[PDB]
């Protein structure tokens, strides 16, 4: 009575923001920050307790 | 550490990579650094082959 089919998604780890497409050495500077994600966050945005 | 005080006689690691993750250990570096062989300043790059 229980179906068997998988549920698959993508999750990000760290952001990198730059000014030009290849500006990593000579055409400016970049920034980079490590993140964490969570599956169910928009499910509890509409909870007005 | 020195002793165990139980019948374990084994050690616990925190990283358990298999035999497909291997790290190349250089030999005959001979003291001479990497950067003193190629003229590289602060804002430069280098390429690997």
């Amino acid at each position: 009575l229980v179906a068997a089919y998988p549920i698959v998604g993508v999750g990000m780890e760290k952001l990198i923001i730059s000014t030009n497409e290849h500006a990593s050495t000579d055409q400016g500077k970049t920034v980079s920050r490590a993140t964490t994600n969570s599956k169910t966050e928009s499910n509890t945005a509409g909870v007005s307790v | 550490n020195v002793g165990y005080q139980n019948g374990f006689t084994a050690n616990v690691t925190t990283n358990y990579s298999h035999t497909t993750d291997n790290s190349t250990a250089v030999q005959d570096s001979n003291g001479e650094s990497w950067n003193t062989g190629l003229s590289i300043n602060k804002g430069e790059s280098a390429y690997i082959n």
